[PDB]
RNA sequence: GCGCGACCCCAGGUCAGGCGGGACUACCGCUGAGUUUAAGCAUAUAAAUAAGCGGAGGAGAAGAAACUUACAAGGAUUCCCCUAGUAACGGCGAGCGAACCGGGAGCAGCCCAGCUUGAGAAUCGGGCGGCUGUGCCGUCCGAAUUGUAGUCUGGAGAGGCG
RNA sequence: CGCCCCACGAGGCGCCGUCAACGAGUCGGGUUGUUUGGGAAUGCAGCCCAAAUCGGGCGGUAGACUCCGUCCAAGGCUAAA
RNA sequence: UCCCGUGAACCAUCGAGUCUUUGAACGCAAGUUGCGCCCGAGGCCAUCCGGCCGAGGGCACGCCUGCCUGGGCGUCACGC
């Protein structure tokens, strides 16, 4: 699942960005991804992390839209297309991407 | 109450009637007559006992008692034992000396099976 | 088992019972209990058998008439947590506390709560008797929230 | 004697052959006792004949015994499935599948979805 | 002793059945290596301890 | 909603109301055996929060344990060793009395499974605990999703392995950070890991 | 001259069930040395080890912060590398000795108790009968109001509106 | 690939501010013994004392006050490496 | 007779079976095949339409759910 950008702790590393556990609730809500839907579509959550500085919050919001842009979702059944599903053309062009599809 | 001592009041115990038998397969009689009477003994000492003492010597099961030996000799060989004497031989088998009631003849019983 | 239980009442006697626990030991009279228990027997809840035919009957009212029409059946309320809830909302009008609840801490504070909330309360004698009204073994508390318009005077 | 020719018989007839094979074995013990030479080797045949007949009667009696009790009645301890003590004490798949109301609503709403990327 | 138990008499009987030289035909079998009974016992040389 | 009142009064343990009720109960407990089946929890609200339900298969037992420490059980107080290990009579058992009680119930009640336990009383000589046990053969248990976990084989004798609440206490698992890091996964598992000499292939 | 109802205890070869013992590689709990090193020896070390007493599984234990940090902060558990023979501890002697950060392997979070059915215990066990039979249905007993079910678990949540 | 079509119940999401309940001889403190790298005391255990709800536990030197960061114990389950 | 087939085998393999006496070992014991009790298909006579020898099979302990039998002024109601 997708991991957000975080700054490391401790003077020695605070100038370096790395992957964190999961997106905060505010990052999820600002990008409009409901709390209980995100792990089901490939996005990790972290109910513990905080947003003390605006720039960090903005950066991780853009990742969710970037992920949402290139995300495709198959229907839960054969022909019914509910909210959030995709076009049949989209679901044939879909492969198993491998590696780091969003590098940090 | 007249007695100072309180005893345990006596109550009803109901008998067993289980809702399924713990054993379906019946019991075979594993000590039937052929298990009880294995084979007659043909040592020269035994052959003496047939004429001199109207007696028959068998090797019998180690778990057969004098009573079942008497029964099994009536089912098999259709004769009567006046007296049965037993000993467990030094090598582990039981030997039974059968004395026939004076109606039957031990020699004729010996012939009908083949020992003499 | 006999030896210990007899000494238990004796030791209770000897020790000084504090007021909150000796607020029991002062039960409602026999004369009033027969009066009160006459009323409670009127408002017994629906028996187990008394409850399945009506659900059988309301099947037809729903299946053909397409209306539920049964109106509010009015009966006593029981269960400690339920009665405590009714008391604090002030929907309770009469509380009936058994003298012989063990462990006692379940009801020791009810007299204070009913007195503070200004609902009349009585301490009848025998939790086994309260349970008999509601078709249980023991009950430990009862309360009447509303009586029919035929019994305002007697109530 | 043959396995097939016994499975196709009646109960009493099987009991006869047990009886007479038993008698033949008793007489062969006595040649060993007295004589020798060649019929000393019918014992192994006769001895296995008795065992085969005993197997037939016995294997038959459980088929009936299971059939009578296989109305899903309470079963006897000798007809119940002996696998291991641990297996018999497990929970059933229906028991291991009981989920709580909240947790199974978590699957009706919000299951784990199939998705891809690069689109 | 003459007074013995059945359990001791049973074990003594088995010990006797085991004091016998091997059958001669065992020596003829294919791929055989048994030469003699290597467990023979004599009452005066090795005690049973039971 | 009556459980709040009963719980608060149990907080006020030096009140005369609670001193009288506990004094008489402590008398009776001392008059009964050390391991006794009881019909209902004497502290139902404390039981509720520990997972007890009024369902068939839940049984509650009262256990009595002795107070004080653990004298070294040696033939006369004689130690054949260096003076550092010659003490006898101020030593303390490493399991709490709550844990001692639940296993006393556990061994005796070999067919049932310990769920939790809770303090009820004490005097100068004894402490009294009530242990919630479970019949994991009862069908009213095997069909409850919240308690099926206790029927699995990995939960046999939880109290003898230190896995109840009392066990989690004397194992140092109530706490998380530094000040508790050596207790996880276990104190002996931590010691073994720190003891290992890792000789890698390319070294 | 009673029969009551409940409470707490009986005794049952009562119906149906589950318990104990075995094995030692690895796992969980308890208990617990001394040889040895200090060129003697007593704290120390050997060692929170050997022996002793128990309990499990295919893995076990731990696990979702009453955590760390002092930073632009991070974010369950476990394991590897590094931190590090370091901070510390120590007749400050002999010696002993982790953790945070960082990098990897693998990643997943859940459920209860409590104010909140009261027009209604909506829950559960057992006997018996039936069938599609790891269960479902009918019925009769019983558990439970000193509380079974449903809601709810702080990240929330109950309400109200849309 | 086939038939069956999910709802007026629950959930998400938008606003609201009225409520908002959260584990007790337990925490916590003293003292004793053990244990630890944990040093005015790292965990654990005995006994004594014994809570709170603008409250509680921490911020590796004991102490009082002002501020600041941080988390919410005393019930339970949980793969993979 | 087992040889163009129900078919050899110190064959392989495994689902149907058997499984003496013990042992956690369970009716009480044990340098004892010692000492009890209960049920009981089958057969004999009549001292009953009962009694005699029975093939086989039960009877340990703690515990849970239910049940049956019972005890105690422990708490009541109702009486006498
Ligand atoms: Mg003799
Ligand atoms: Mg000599
Ligand atoms: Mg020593
Ligand atoms: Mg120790
Ligand atoms: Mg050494
Ligand atoms: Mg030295
Ligand atoms: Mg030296
Ligand atoms: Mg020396
Ligand atoms: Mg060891
Ligand atoms: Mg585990
Ligand atoms: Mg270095
Ligand atoms: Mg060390
Ligand atoms: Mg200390
Ligand atoms: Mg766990």
């Amino acid at each position: 699942p997708l991991r957000p950008i975080v700054q490391c702790q401790t003077r020695k590393y605070n100038m370096k960005a790395r992957a964190g556990r999961g997106f905060t609730l505010e990052e999820l809500k600002s990008a409009g991804i409901p709390k209980k839907l995100a792990p089901t579509i490939g996005i990790s959550v972290d109910h513990r992390r905080k947003n003390r500085s605006l720039e960090g919050m903005q950066s991780n919001i853009q990742r969710l839209k970037t992920y949402k842009a290139k995300l495709v979702i198959f229907p839960r059944r054969a022909r019914k297309v509910k909210a959030g599903d995709s076009t049949p053309e989209e679901l044939a062009n879909a492969t198993q991407v491998q590696g780091d599809y969003m590098p940090i | 109450r007249t007695s100072v001592t309180f005893h345990r009041p006596k109550t009803l115990s109901k008998a067993r009637d289980p809702k399924y038998p713990r054993i379906s397969t019946p019991g075979r009689n594993k000590l039937d007559q052929y298990q009880i009477l294995k084979y007659p003994l043909t040592t020269e000492s035994a052959m003496k006992k047939i004429e001199d003492n109207n007696t028959l010597v068998f090797i019998v099961d180690l778990k057969a008692d004098k009573k079942k030996i008497k029964a099994a000799v009536k089912k098999m060989y259709d004769i009567q034992a006046k007296k049965v004497n037993t000993l467990i031989r030094p090598d582990g088998k039981k030997k039974a000396y059968v004395k026939l009631t004076p109606d039957y003849d031990a020699l004729d019983v010996a012939n009908k099976i083949g020992i003499i | 088992v006999v030896r210990i239980q007899r000494q238990r009442r004796i030791l209770k006697q000897r020790l000084k019972v504090p007021p909150a626990l000796h607020q029991f030991t002062r039960t409602l009279d026999k004369n009033l209990a027969t009066n009160l228990f006459k009323m409670l027997l009127k408002y017994r809840p629906e028996d187990k058998a008394a409850k399945k035919e009506r659900l059988l009957k309301r099947a037809q009212a729903e299946a053909e008439g397409k209306t539920v029409e049964a109106k509010k059946p009015i009966v006593v309320k029981y269960g400690l947590n339920h009665v405590t809830y009714l008391i604090e909302q002030s929907k309770a009008q009469l509380v009936v506390i058994a003298h012989d609840v063990d462990p006692i801490e379940l009801v020791v504070w009810l007299p204070a709560l009913c007195r503070k909330m200004e609902v009349p309360y009585c301490i009848v004698k025998g939790k086994s008797r309260l349970g008999s009204i509601v078709h249980k073994k023991t009950a430990s508390v009862l309360c009447l929230t509303t009586v029919k318009n035929e019994d305002k005077l007697e109530f | 004697v043959k396995a097939g020719e016994l499975w196709n018989k009646s109960k009493d007839d099987l009991t006869k052959q047990l009886a007479e094979l038993k008698t033949e074995l008793g007489q062969l013990r006595i040649q060993k006792v007295a004589s020798s030479g060649s019929k000393l080797n019918r014992i192994h045949d006769i001895r296995k004949s008795i065992a085969r007949v005993l197997t037939v009667i016995n294997a038959k009696q459980r088929a009936q015994l299971r059939l009578f009790y296989k109305n899903k009645k309470y079963a006897p301890l000798d007809l119940r499935a002996k696998q291991t003590r641990a297996i018999r004490r497990r929970l059933s798949p229906d028991e291991k599948s009981r989920v709580l109301e909240k947790t199974k609503k978590r699957t009706v709403h919000f299951p784990q979805r199939k998705f891809a990327i690069k689109a | 002793p003459s007074h013995k138990t059945f359990r001791i008499k049973q074990k003594l009987a088995k010990k006797q059945r085991q004091n016998r030289p091997i059958p001669y035909w065992i020596r003829m079998r294919t791929d055989n290596t048994i030469r003699y009974n290597a467990k023979r016992r004599h009452w005066r040389r090795t005690k049973l301890g039971f | 909603g009556a459980y709040k009142f009963v719980s608060e009064l149990w907080r006020r343990k030096q009140s005369d109301v609670m001193r009288f009720v506990q004094r008489v109960r402590c008398w009776e407990y001392r008059q009964q055996p050390a391991i006794v089946r009881i019909t209902r929890p004497t502290r139902p609200d404390r039981a509720r929060r520990l997972g007890f339900k009024a369902k068939q298969g839940y049984v509650v037992y009262r256990i009595r344990v002795r107070r004080g420490g653990r004298k070294r059980p040696v033939p006369k107080g004689i130690v054949y060793g260096k003076p550092k290990h010659q003490g006898i009579t101020q030593l303390k058992f490493q399991r709490n009395k709550r844990s001692v009680a639940e296993e006393r119930a556990g061994r005796r009640l070999g067919g049932l499974r310990v769920l939790n336990s809770y303090w009820v009383n004490e005097d100068s000589t004894y402490k009294y605990f009530e242990v919630i046990l479970v019949d994991v053969a009862h069908s009213a248990v095997r069909n409850d999703p919240r308690i099926n976990w206790l029927c699995k084989p990995v939960h046999k004798h939880r109290e003898l392995r230190g896995l109840t609440s009392a066990g989690k206490k004397f194992r140092g698992l109530r706490g998380k950070g530094h000040r508790h890091h050596k207790n996880r996964p276990s104190r002996r598992a931590t010691w073994k890991r720190n003891q290992t000499v890792s000789l890698r292939r390319y070294r």
